[PDB]
Parts: structure tokens; C-alpha cells; sequence
């Protein structure tokens, strides 16, 4: 078990139902937390798994529209010209976000020789207490920072003290079972949370 | 190929124009609907970097791929060719139809949504045009008019964060010359690109911190809390740089980190 | 959710003087369309008119773009009628009740004869100036508002420093001394609550300016409340 | 919560009997309706317009949904018993012929195959013999109120037999079974999952239904119309793992709650406010009823839910309103 | 709401113009226009060209008054106001214009009060 | 086609009138609602340059684009019947029309023109680009209203006595504005901004407030124009470091400003001799 | 039409009288509340020139725009009722009506007029553009008052026979106001300002107060009129390099001015004979 105080400027957890309009999630997506944990420290033997999702700041939705292109880069066309395929998509942001997520790690099948638990635990602890990471984490989109800090129990306040409202179906994690390494085709299943008296809990498959 | 991590904060001020408009509601500058500070996106910074790279090169080994129509108009082998040719591939990663991880690469250069410190006031002066674009209802014999609106900012100071790691530069090919070109662009990307809407945008402070380790021996929260940009004493509202106050903290990063001031 | 609707609609009731073609509860479509340039087509349908619901009916705070567009439309039409003043009140009391503004108190449904603020007394002064000028000259193709509203909400010193030379002559142009002394007592009681004209009105003063202007305009356009207030001097 | 609550309140309103679709239907505006006899023969050109201050395209009727016609090949879609004004008479105002003849050919082939798959149904015989007689379509143009149909775009020409005058050609007790079977057979043999707002089976839905109510033309809501918005190369389909049933449900809900009493123009935008009922808020729905009568009180029944707000753009829809409290 | 110890030229100029207008109004009962309705165009712009003539004519207004104790109280308050003024500058600032207007209106509101000036003079 | 980057600071002064009337507040000079400093729009300077060129040039290969008289669509459609009537394909006819307009129009080469409102005929980014001009001190708006002894149409104020229709024609006692402008190199390459057009733009910025006058703008003048030219198409120093080196300030003996004698200018031609060229055309 | 652009500075001394009273401030002369300097609208000078031309001309092809007796819509309809009624097409009929008005009406050829309220007829500009007058030294207005022995109506009277309505008359002790005016060339070619109109305007500028005298106008006179004439249509010299050559200031121990002897004026005519001509008409 590890407590991560993920907090940055804004957030934009793009949902799976509305992919054209990057609407942000009310909290931190479990897939986003897994990607953050992989960007902080990951090896072809570890498997980051989220457990408890917590909230530390009230929701502040800001209407922001992003202007993108509608053509992918390839070896066929040399240039794309964004002025031709300009699309004014939506990307609602969440001003001032903070999450003290509780997540640990397990083991995979392609470990081999480096399959230690305490070694990876102390490595992640040192990386969180010193500032080492393979890539800067993202809060739904690679445009906001994540001032992660290894906490011991509780160090910040939460606004959701009592029962508020459930978020319904949330994107858990993409199915990586029936997929070769460096996958390119899978699904995105969702799941139900529980009671929101201080966040949401992620039920493992 | 670089071997050290670079965490930079770039302070830029728009004087008489729109730093970043809101595509949601017409064309008003991006502001926070809560604290009132401007929320300039990093896509404008990326466009300025691309334009500066296109200007200062105009040749091979530094192409833009995603260029502008109004400015100029097996797997690992193709990826290596795209990295060695286009500079935007080494900058913001590689993204083609084929590849390893679904043909996607993050990239070393990763900017941040610029957030202001003081609440600015977007000036929306609805100017009038003494002509007509098409055959609208106001294009009659009375007065061919097409009244619009102009959005400007009296003084918007924003701070953009950026992190460049050598782990991604080893795969994308971001060498020391590429880093020097990126710095030279960041110094004068707003000076080489101007318009009637963006107006005058200048630089203030390019505070860079180079770490000895390949992953970074210092968190980002302490690096952000070190450089403090606040207001003066008797100053009520913002107007120019003489009203702000920037305080650095070079007494704690003198152990292993190296400080660079390529702007002020 | 109905409590937010109630807390948004109860404060919507302005003073509303007599002979007003607008009701006490203006519909939301026209209220949000009064902020356009000229027709219901070109506006800001996101951070402005498409956020009043999320800001009021959900117990939230109003953005600063609201105040920006409000002052822009105030300096555009050079006047405030029942179509803009009902939106500036959703920034002061909605922020003081939560906690995001500063230290000043809220407002009221009537004309507050105290408060001891900056924008409110300044707006009331501008409104009584406009009313005195309207009572002086009958046919007015352009009032002092249409000339001084380019800085009445921004820099009050750049407009009130030149407006004090026209007010005594406009009062002398009247055909009645009783109404003149009544307006003099009213403007004296209005400007007594002030302290000094600042160099520039901050973001928390344009809304107060518009609210006070509309309140004083609708109060002096009632019937004979000015003489009734002057009788107890 | 964005699309899950839509399906939730759609299923809630479906069990309350309030004029809503039921597997393969949608409330679409039909301007001029061609009333005929039992075996063809153009009888009259009825029109049910005249609503508010703006003359709309008639009154809303429940007709089977379509697969969208936005594109270059707008004639290969082949709708059921209703489409555009040029899909029956093969005549266009600004588009001309050529493309109008192929649309009529596809329409008559579809109605012929529908009559062959479902014989002895009265209503199908009329629509099958009217498009193949090649003699009443010219008399339809030479009617009384035909000059008011080619002056506006998006005209819908529907059919209706006699001896009813209350039941449409697609509402008789014969085609509803085929419509319900088509949604449980054609839209259930694609993929296996995984769904989103339901979590069960529900195959992957392709080409979302066009939502009409905010743009001048019917445009889809959540549909990648290009290629730079897909996930891992889905090519318009697997990017949003939403089932066909839930897609139809939420699209029909958005189409129904954008023309009735829940439709109000906030400002260059057409949004809709409704509660969880178990709505009747009587505060936001009556935005432009009269002069804002005194209705806000404390009836100790404040419902929850949120306020969904959709807005037009350039090709798709943008969601701006999002506040649960 | 009146600042007697402002130590600013604008406030004392405003209070002086206010008491001058008050004496002009109290001099004659039935009148049509006061000194403020004619000299305000240059009262604050060029104070030396307005206040000088105003307080030079003020002896005639005091002679045309009715009560002597009221005139004594008015002169005492004029001197107490001008205590915070050392000279009359020909040029005035915009902030000084605003301070002049504020002080003038505050002094008018304070003088129009029934029981106030007498209570202030009682502690002389 | 020029090969160097140019950064020009234009310090001018208006003695009377309105430098840029605001459509919102009638015709008031757009002062900053943050401290009171004026802000002149760049479109005003562009139209003044256009008027000066029309007064001086008015010939071939140097258009200006009309204003009120004459619809812009008449010229938009006319530009297609030149060297690309049909033998260019719609996939690239926009670039050909843009090049033709750059070779024909002068305002397009200096700034540009929007034609994508119906038929895409070009989209020049804009080499020479100017911003809004700010002031050092908060200008004090005068606001001098005016009246008329008659009535135009048949308004309600047209009685038997005297139809008094009033007007609002504001002025400014003294306004020292400091505009900034930038000319790159790639945009001049893609358009064709040669040295002749550069010299014409310099002469326009030197003299344009004296050739284009009216009743609302009053008296607008020009004081100085400090231009920094880079040694190539690079940036050896930021624009803020080079703009603040030549600074103006208020007088140390008075607060209000009425003429150029109430200001003080200061230059610094010490560290500017690296790889830059300093020129002064206005003063 | 003329082919040169003229810039004339006119210094006139108003002795005892109101040159241009403030409208909203009753009738006091407009002054600067930030320094105490005097101001005079250019529309007052335009009206004085119009009155002088009306007193001198009184002939055909030189309309002066009548007083209140006659709605301007009637004059607009009379100008339209000519050779451009119907068969002319409004597109160029507007310009034809503008040309007819410039050839007939003198006010439109000189300054201009608006003819787009009721019936449109184009938007002319005008070559002659005047600016607001400014005083060098801060004037100190007197603001006098008068009294009438009679009363207007019975409401403003007394209760028996003591008829009195007081009065007011704001006058100036002395004021040397300087104004600027510009005559272009492109607008002159569009209107029709030839040499005859130029000579008429010069006569008006050298004699404008001596003809248009009023009870509140006072003893206004003209002191100096210095005109700079350029040999070409381009910008030979900026306005600041030519207006500062006519330096006006106060004397030694003179606190308030009374006549022209106390105003030290110096014309710097040493470096301007390169391509510019100077003429002292009023001086």
C-alpha cells in the first residue's frame, strides 16, 4: 500500500463515452492513476494496481475548447495543414485538483530474475521522496503537472465529509489480457463505485 | 543526446493583445472563472516554438511536419528517419500510423498550461468595420457595416512550466544542439510571431534548473515554491514589470543542481 | 436544488421605479440577450450567458468574465435599465455568503443609504448627476452618461473631476428651487458615505457602481420620494 | 453520468407513458403529409404546421429512426418509410436530378423488400404500389399547397392511409413488430462488448444517430467524423464502446427533450433542464412561459440530478453545462 | 463623514468652497443662483482666481446677514478649516480635484446639519 | 525581399482630439480600465497608413482596398479572373490568389485581408504587425460636448422654439503614446516585402497623422521612431530588453503633461552595438 | 483642386468675451481642469468662418447651410432633385450627389456635412480639418453676471411689480489661443477645393471675428497666421518639426497676460527652405 498525493494545476480526465469532447472526470480515473504510477516507476515485471480513490479539493469546472486537426500523421502525406481540418473540440478542465490515492503493486508473468517486492517498494519510496521519475505524470492530459508527495496517513483536508452523490459508471482499466506486448486494439470496460463519504473505491476484477 | 534533466519555468507577459483566447465564448482571453487568473494554454507556446524553428532554419534536419498553410506551402527505421528529419518529432514525440505502443511516443519536451498570479481584466472593445464581408442583411445602400469586437489584455503575466528528461531524448534524439535551439526559440518565440490579436508579448524570466541525475534529484513542488512571483506593496493592480516582484532561491539548489537565467 | 433557485430569484427583485415597462421578474432569455452587441446572434455563449445556471442554480460563484462583459455592455449602451442590473448582484452576495471576495458586506433589495463603500456611492452620484441633467434639459439627445461612462466605472477621477463643473449649472437651469435643494440634499447624503475618489476602480467596484447607478436612477424616477426624504432633514 | 443518466431517465420516462419511443422510433418533425388511400392513389396533401411565432416543419410524429445521410453517398442509406422530400417524388430544388433518382430507387426497393418480408399488412401495399405506379407522383406536385414545400429545406414527406386519420403508416399493428425485431437482430450481431453505461453485452455501435435541435442540420453527438480522434485506430466505432441500444436511447431522449416544453433558448444555445421526478420543478422549465409568475417555494421535495447543456459547433455538439449540485 | 484633519490641499479647498457657498446661500433668502452655480467651472482648476474673489466678497455677505453669532461661528470654522492650508497653488491634480469635490460635498452635508456646528464650536 | 528582422518603437503625441474613438462610449479614446492610460488600436494605424499611401501612391502594384464605397466581394470575385480562372484547381487556387494579391496589393503585403468568409482567396499571416500604444502617465480625458442649432430629420425634439440636438466630441489635452511593431523574415519571404515597401512603410509611420485628419481626432503628431534591425533572421536579445533601453519618463518638476517639454527621454547606445543596427527616423 | 498640402497655425487673442461657452456648464468658456489652460472647439471656428462667408458671399454655387428656419431634409431633397434622381443607380448616385454638394455647398467642400440620416447620399470627408484651440498660459476666467430689469413670462416674475430675472454672462479677461489646420490633397481632389476656395478660407482665417460678432462673443481679434506649404504631396517634414518653430511663452516678471506684448512669440525660420515654403498671412 502506498499513499500518493497527486496534485497539480488543472485536470482533464477524458472519458470513454465522450471522446470527441474531452470532458473531465469528477475524480481521478483509475487508468489515469495506473498511467501515473507507470510513468513514475515501471519495469517489465511490476504491475501497478489502484485501490482507493480519494478527493481533497472541491470540483471547479472550467469551459475550455481545444482546436485540433482531423488527420493523423503518416508516411504518405508530408504535411497536414491544421487550417484545413480544424475541429473545435471540447476539453472541460478541473481547476485546483488534489487526490491522495491509495495504490500498491503486484507481479506479472514475464518477471524472470527481477521479481522482488521490498526492493521495488523502497525504490518507489526513494523516487517519491527525492523526485525521481521516468516521466512527468499527467492529470488526464499531458499539460498539467503532478506534485506527487509520499504521505504516511493524512496531510490535507477534504471537502466531501458526508454523503454526496455517486458518479455512476467510471472507466476502470483497459483489458490487457488478450493483447500482445505493445498493444493496439482492446476495449474499455467500466464499473460502479459504492458510497461516496470520502471518495470512491475501485473493486478489483 | 543529452544526459541531464532540465526543469524550466518561463515567465512571459502580454502587453497589448490576446495571449490565449477562449474558443468556447467568442474570442475572449483565457481566464480562470474562479481566481480570475489567466489560464494560457501550452498549445500557443508549441505553435510559437514551431514557427521559430521554421524561421531560424528553413532547411532540412529541422522540419515542422505540422506546419501552417499561411506560412509555408521497417518500423524502427521509419521512426529513426522521422526523428532525424523532423524536429517536431524529437520535440513532442513521434506519432505515426505504425509503431510500437500503438504508434505513439510521449516526447521529452512537455509544457504546462500557463497560469497567472493576479486576476487580469480582459478588455472587450467592440470595434466597427466600415465594410462588409459577404451579402448579409447589413450590406445595403445605407451603410455597409460588419461590427465586430476586439479582445485585449492590459498586462497579463503568466508562468509556464516545462520538464525535459534524457530518458525520452535517448529515443527521440534531442541532442544538445536541439536543446540550444529550443532555448533560443523560447527566448524570442513571442518576438518573431505577432498579429493584430496577439499584440505584444515579451519574455521576463527563463529560470532553468539542470539536475545531475538522469531522473531528477529534486521534486517539482519545491522548485515551484522557490521562484515566487508576487505583487508589490503599494501596487494595487498590474500594469508592467515594475509592479511585480520576483524572488529566487539559489541558496538551496547549489548542492548538485545548476541554475540558468536565460531571460532575467 | 430549489434552494439555489430561491436564493437566486429573491435577490433578483430590484427597486424598480414607477412607469417602468419591465416587470419585477425579467425573463432569463431577454436578460441574457441584453448583453449582445446588437442582435441575438453574436455574443459569448459559454463563459457568460451559458454559465448563469451553473453559477446560481447550483450554489456556485460568478466568474470574472461576467463582470468584464457587464462593464463592457455598461460602457457600450452608456446606461443601465432592467436588463443588466439584475446580473451584477450575483457576484457580491454570492461570494460573501461563501467566501472568495474580500471584506465588504452584501447588499439589499432597496436603496442602501449607508454601506460606506466606493462603487455604490459613486454609482449613486453618477445616477443623481444624470437625473439632475435630465430634469434640467428636457429634450436630451445625449446625456452626461453617454459622455462620461467611458471612465465612470474605470477611473472615477478622470470623469468626476470634470463633471463637478456642470452640475451646479444644471441645477441652476432648473425652474424650481425646492427640487434643486432636494437634489442637493440627496447628493450630499449620498456622497457623505464615501471617503475619497480612488485612482482606479478594482474588479469588485464596477458591479457596485452599476448596482448603485440603477438603484438611484429607479429611486429618483419613482414619484415624490425625494421630497418625502428631504422633509425629514 | 453524462450518458448513463440519459439512459436512466429515458427508461424511467418509458415506463411512465409520456409519449416516448420504444425500440426503433423517434419523434421527428413532419411538415407536409401526403394522405393517400388503401391501394395508392394520391388523395390530399395535408399540413400540420402553425405552431409558435416561427413556422416550424409541422408537428412531431413518431417515425422509425434512420442511419444518417450526412455524406457524399446519401443515397445508399435507404431509409424505411420516411426520409427527405426528394426520396419519394425524386425532385430537388437546389440539388437537381441524378442523385434524386437513385434515392427514389433505393426507397422503392426498400419498401418492396419490406412488403415482401411482411405481406398482407394493408399499409405496406399502398406505399409499395404508390412508388411503382409512376402516375400519381406527377399529380402530387400539381396539388393545392405544394408550392409551400419546395421553399424550405429539410422537408419530410410522410404517408398515411384512409379509414384511420389518427394512425400513421408506421404506427399500425403490423410494422411495430418488424421494427422491434430489427433492433434485436440487426443491431445484435456485431461485436460482444464491452458496453459502457450498462456494463453487460451490447455490441459496438457504429455511426451514431444525428441529433436535431441545436443546428440547422441534424448532426450526431458522439461520433468521430474523421480519424485524429480515435483511440488505438478504431476507424469510427470502437473509440466509444457504447452499445447500440443505449446509443438509440440517449439519442432519442436528446431529440425528444429539445422541442417540447423542456426546450428553451438560453442564448445562441438550446439546452434542456429536467429532474429525476421520483420533471415538476416549475422554475427552470418555465423560462419563457409568461411573465415569471410566483412559483418558487419550499414544497419539501427538492430533487437531485444535474442540468445537461448541449450547444452546436461546426460539425458536432459541445457539452458545457455540468453541475450536479 | 467629514475629515477635519486631512492635511491635504484638496480637502481644505473643498471645505472652503462649501462654506463660501453656504454663506452665500444664508446671506439672502429668496435667490435664484449661488456662487457655486457660476464659479465652479474654475473653482478647482484655478483656485486662486475663484476663492480669492469669493472670500473678498464674503465680507459683504456677512454684512448682509441677520445673526452675528452665526457669522462668528462661520468665520471660526473657516479659520479652523484653512488651518490645514499653507498656500493656494495655481495648478491642481486630478486626485486633488476628486479630493476637492469630496471635501466640498462632505462640508456641505455637515453644515446643513441642524445641531453640529454649534456643538463643534462649544469645544473651542 | 528583406532578410533581417525589425523592431520599431513609435513614440508619438496627440495634442488635441481623440486618437482612437471607442464605439462603446460614443467616440472616447480607449483608455485602459486599469490605471487610466490610453490605448490606440492597431487597425487605426493601419487605416491611417492606407490613407497616407492613397494620398501619395495610388498606382499599380500598390493597392489599399476600399472602405465604405464599393463592396469587397466585387474585388474578391474579380481577383479570380486573372491568372487562375480555372487552370489551377481548387486544391491550390487559394495560394495562387494569395500570391497574386501579395504581388498586387500593398496593404496585404504589409498586413493582410480576410476573404475566407465564402470563397477562400488567401490567408496571409502578416509580416509587419503593430500592437496597441500605451502611455506613461494616465491621460486625463477632457470630454467637450457640443450642440447644434438645428435638427437633421424629424425627431421628437423638433418643436417651434429651438431644436437643440446635442453631440459628444471628446478631446485630449496631451497624450504621449508608445506603439511597438515587429517585422519578421519568413513572412516577408512568403509574400514579397521588398526594400521599397519597407521604405514606404517607414515614411508612412514618419508622416501619417498629419496627412489624415478629421474633427474627432483633432491634432495628432509624430515625435520619434526608434528601429532596431537584426543582423539576420535571428533573435540576439528579447524585445523587452531592447525596448526598455530607450525609455521615456515624466518630468521631475511637475505631474501633469501638456506638451513634449513635460517628458524626458533616455537612450543607451552602449550594449546595442553587438549585432544590431539602431536607426532614428522620427526623432 | 489644389495639389499641395497646407498646414496653418492660427494664433488669435480674445480680449473681453466668451469665445466658446461650455454647454453642460451653462455658458462658461471651456478650460482645462487639470492645469487651468483655455480651450476652444474647432466647430466654433468653423461656424465663425461660415458666418463670415455668408456675410461676404451671398451668391450662387456657394451655399452656407441655413439657420433653424428650414429643415435640413428639405435641403437634402432639393440637392437630390437634380440630374441624379432615379436613372443613376444609388451605387454611384451617392458619389454623384456628394460631388454636386461639394460643387454647390461651400460647407461640404470646406469642412463637410452628413447626408445619410433620412436620405443617403454618400459619406464625404473634406480636405480642411481644424483642431481644438489651446492656450499657452493657464487663463483665469472671471465668470461675470448681469441682470435684466424686465421678466420673460409671468411665472419667472415676482408678486407685484418688482420684475427681475437676474442674469449671467461668462467673459474672458484675455486669451491667446493657438489652433492648427490641415488642407490635404486626396480629399481635395474628391471634393473640389481649388485655389478660389483656398483664398476664401485664408480671408476667413485672417478675418473671422470682425464679421461674426455677438453680445457674448466679445472683442475677439486675430494675431498671427503662419502657413507651411509643401512642394509635393508626400511628407516633407513632420508636424512637430514645424509647429515647435512658432514658440510662444510668457515674458519675465509677468504673471498674467493682457495684450500681445506680454506674450513672447518667436518664429524659427532658419532650416525649412529646403522644399517647404512659409507664409505669414495674419502675422
Amino acid at each position: 500500500r502506498f499513499i500518493l498525493e497527486i496534485s497539480g494545476d488543472l485536470a482533464c480526465f477524458t472519458r470513454s463515452e465522450l471522446k470527441v469532447e474531452r470532458v473531465s472526470y469528477p475524480v481521478i480515473t483509475p487508468s489515469a492513476a495506473r498511467n501515473i504510477l507507470m510513468a513514475i516507476l515501471w519495469k517489465p515485471a511490476i504491475r501497478w494496481k489502484v485501490l482507493k480513490i480519494e478527493i481533497l479539493k472541491p470540483i471547479q469546472w472550467t469551459n475550455i475548447r481545444r482546436n485540433e486537426v482531423g488527420t493523423k500523421m503518416s508516411e504518405r502525406s508530408g504535411s497536414l495543414y491544421i487550417e484545413d481540418n480544424r475541429q473545435q473540440r471540447a476539453s472541460m478542465l478541473l481547476k485546483d485538483v488534489a487526490y491522495r490515492i491509495h495504490a500498491d503493486f503486484d507481479m506479472t508473468s514475464e518477471a524472470g530474475e527481477s521479481d522482488n517486492y521490498v526492493k521495488f517498494a523502497e525504490m518507489f519510496k526513494r523516487r517519491a521522496k527525492k523526485g525521481q521519475y521516468f516521466h512527468q505524470p499527467y492529470l488526464g492530459c499531458r499539460e498539467f503537472p503532478c506534485d506527487f508527495r509520499l504521505l504516511e496517513k493524512a496531510e490535507d483536508g477534504l471537502p466531501l465529509e458526508d454523503i454526496t452523490q455517486d458518479f455512476g459508471f467510471m472507466l476502470y482499466d483497459m483489458d490487457f489480457s488478450k493483447s500482445d506486448p505493445r498493444d493496439s486494439n482492446n476495449a474499455e470496460p467500466m464499473f460502479y463505485q459504492c458510497k461516496a463519504v470520502n471518495g470512491v473505491i475501485t473493486v478489483p476484477p | 543526446t543529452i544526459e541531464k534533466r532540465y526543469d524550466f519555468v518561463f515567465l512571459f507577459d502580454v502587453q497589448d493583445g490576446n495571449p490565449n483566447g477562449d474558443p468556447d465564448a467568442g474570442n475572449l482571453p483565457r481566464i480562470d472563472p474562479q481566481t480570475g487568473e489567466g489560464l494560457v494554454t501550452d498549445v500557443c507556446l508549441k505553435r510559437k516554438v514551431r514557427n521559430f524553428i521554421q524561421m531560424t532554419q528553413n532547411d532540412e534536419h529541422h522540419d515542422i511536419f505540422i506546419r501552417e498553410k499561411g506560412i509555408l506551402n521497417k518500423t524502427e527505421a521509419a521512426r529513426q528517419y522521422m526523428c532525424s528529419r523532423y524536429y517536431d518529432i524529437r520535440t513532442f514525440g513521434a506519432v505515426m500510423t505504425t509503431g510500437k505502443n500503438a504508434g505513439q511516443v510521449r516526447g521529452p519536451v512537455q509544457l504546462t498550461f500557463s497560469r497567472s498570479i493576479d486576476p487580469i481584466m480582459t478588455l472587450e472593445h467592440s470595434i466597427t468595420r466600415m465594410a462588409v464581408t459577404n451579402e448579409k442583411d447589413a450590406s445595403e445602400t445605407g451603410d455597409n457595416r460588419t461590427m465586430g469586437r476586439k479582445f485585449t489584455v492590459p498586462y497579463g503575466l503568466y508562468r509556464c512550466h516545462g520538464f525535459i528528461s534524457t530518458h525520452f531524448a535517448k529515443q527521440t534524439g534531442f541532442s544538445e544542439n536541439d536543446l540550444e535551439l529550443f532555448w533560443q526559440a523560447l527566448v524570442n518565440m513571442f518576438d518573431h510571431d505577432h498579429s493584430a490579436a496577439r499584440g505584444q508579448m515579451n519574455a521576463r524570466g527563463l529560470y532553468v534548473f539542470e539536475h545531475s541525475n538522469n531522473l531528477g534529484d529534486a521534486p517539482a513542488d519545491s522548485l515551484f515554491k522557490r521562484i515566487q512571483v508576487v505583487k508589490k506593496d503599494g501596487v494595487e493592480v498590474v500594469r508592467s514589470f515594475d509592479d511585480y516582484l520576483v524572488s529566487v532561491d539559489d541558496k538551496n539548489l547549489e548542492e548538485t543542481k545548476l541554475l540558468r537565467k536565460l531571460g532575467g | 436544488l430549489s434552494e439555489s433557485i430561491a436564493a437566486w430569484y429573491d435577490d433578483l427583485q430590484m427597486v424598480r421605479g414607477e412607469n417602468s415597462p419591465y416587470p419585477e421578474y425579467m425573463p432569463l432569455p431577454r436578460l441574457l440577450g441584453n448583453l449582445v452587441l446588437d442582435g441575438k446572434m453574436e455574443n459569448l455563449p459559454s463563459d457568460l450567458i451559458a454559465q448563469i445556471t451553473d453559477a446560481a442554480l447550483n450554489n456556485r460563484v460568478l466568474p470574472v468574465s461576467l463582470l468584464q462583459a457587464a462593464l463592457r455592455r455598461n460602457k457600450a449602451e452608456q446606461k443601465i435599465t432592467y436588463g443588466r442590473a439584475s446580473l451584477l448582484k450575483a457576484y457580491i452576495n454570492r461570494a460573501i455568503r461563501a467566501g472568495r471576495l474580500k471584506n465588504m458586506k452584501e447588499l439589499t433589495m432597496g436603496l442602501d443609504r449607508n454601506r460606506q463603500d466606493i462603487g455604490y456611492v459613486l454609482g449613486r452620484l453618477f445616477a443623481v448627476l444624470e437625473k439632475i441633467q435630465a430634469e434640467a434639459n428636457p429634450g436630451l439627445n445625449a446625456t452626461i452618461a453617454d459622455r462620461y461612462f467611458g471612465s465612470a466605472s474605470s477611473t472615477p477621477i478622470a470623469v468626476f473631476g470634470t463633471l463637478m463643473r456642470l452640475l451646479p449649472h444644471h441645477l441652476n437651469k432648473l425652474e424650481f428651487e425646492g427640487r434643486a435643494v432636494q437634489l442637493q440634499w440627496e447628493i450630499r447624503q449620498i456622497l457623505e458615505h464615501c471617503q475619497r475618489f480612488p485612482n482606479h476602480l478594482n474588479l469588485e467596484q464596477q458591479g457596485l457602481f452599476a448596482i448603485g447607478y440603477y438603484h438611484e436612477t429607479q429611486f429618483l424616477f419613482t414619484k415624490d420620494a425625494l421630497k418625502n426624504l428631504f422633509n425629514e432633514a | 453520468m453524462i450518458l448513463h443518466a440519459l439512459t436512466q431517465y429515458y427508461q424511467r420516462k418509458a415506463e411512465s407513458d409520456g409519449g416516448i419511443a420504444q425500440e426503433g422510433f423517434e419523434n421527428k418533425e413532419i411538415p407536409f403529409i401526403i394522405v393517400i388511400d388503401k391501394q395508392g392513389n394520391f388523395i390530399q396533401l395535408e399540413d400540420t404546421r402553425e405552431l409558435k411565432v416561427k413556422k416550424k416543419v409541422g408537428r412531431t410524429f413518431l417515425v422509425p429512426k434512420g442511419l444518417g445521410r450526412s455524406g457524399s453517398k446519401s443515397y445508399e442509406v435507404s431509409n424505411l418509410l420516411w426520409d427527405h422530400y426528394g426520396y419519394v417524388l425524386a425532385y430537388a430544388g437546389e440539388k437537381g436530378q441524378e442523385q434524386a433518382d437513385k434515392q427514389h430507387a433505393s426507397f422503392t426497393a426498400k419498401v418492396n423488400e419490406l412488403k415482401q418480408a411482411l405481406p398482407d399488412d394493408a399499409g405496406v401495399t399502398a406505399v409499395a404500389a404508390f412508388l411503382s405506379s409512376a402516375e400519381e407522383k406527377s399529380k402530387v406536385m400539381q396539388a393545392a399547397n405544394w408550392a409551400e414545400c419546395a421553399k424550405v429545406k429539410g422537408c419530410n414527406l410522410s404517408f398515411r392511409l384512409v379509414d384511420e386519420a389518427v394512425d400513421l403508416v408506421c404506427q399500425s399493428k403490423a410494422v411495430r413488430e418488424y421494427v422491434s425485431q430489427a433492433n434485436q437482430t440487426q443491431s445484435d450481431n456485431a461485436q460482444k462488448g464491452i458496453c459502457l453505461v450498462t456494463g453487460k453485452a451490447a455490441p459496438i455501435a457504429r455511426l451514431h444517430n444525428a441529433v436535431k435541435g441545436v443546428n440547422a442540420k441534424p448532426a450526431p453527438f458522439a461520433s468521430v467524423n474523421l480519424s485524429a480522434f480515435e483511440s488505438y485506430g478504431k476507424e469510427q466505432g470502437f473509440a466509444f464502446p457504447i452499445g447500440e441500444q443505449a446509443m438509440f436511447e440517449y439519442t432519442t431522449a436528446l431529440n425528444t427533450l429539445l422541442a417540447g416544453e423542456n426546450r428553451f433558448r438560453i442564448g445562441d444555445v438550446t439546452t434542456v433542464c429536467w429532474g429525476a421526478k421520483r420533471a415538476h420543478i416549475d422554475a427552470v422549465k418555465a423560462l419563457y412561459k409568461s411573465l415569471y409568475n410566483g412559483q418558487y417555494c419550499k414544497p419539501d421535495g427538492e430533487d437531485k440530478f444535474y442540468l445537461l447543456g448541449l450547444s452546436p459547433n461546426s460539425a458536432r455538439i459541445v457539452v458545457r453545462f455540468w453541475h450536479e449540485t | 463623514g467629514l475629515d477635519r484633519n486631512r492635511q491635504d490641499i484638496g480637502y481644505v479647498l473643498g471645505r472652503l468652497f462649501a462654506v463660501l457657498e453656504k454663506i452665500q446661500a444664508e446671506a439672502n433668502p429668496g435667490l435664484n443662483a449661488t456662487i457655486a452655480d457660476r464659479y465652479f467651472g474654475s473653482a478647482s482648476s484655478t483656485p486662486i482666481a475663484v476663492f480669492g474673489t469669493l472670500m473678498r466678497l464674503l465680507p459683504h455677505h456677512l454684512n448682509k446677514l441677520e445673526f452675528e453669532g452665526r457669522a462668528v461661528q462661520l468665520q471660526w470654522e473657516i479659520r479652523q478649516i484653512l488651518e490645514h492650508c499653507q498656500r493656494f497653488p495655481n495648478h491642481l491634480n486630478l486626485e486633488q480635484q476628486g479630493l476637492f469635490a469630496i471635501g466640498y460635498y462632505h462640508e456641505t452635508q455637515f453644515l446643513f446639519t441642524k445641531d453640529a456646528l454649534k456643538n463643534l464650536f462649544n469645544e473651542a
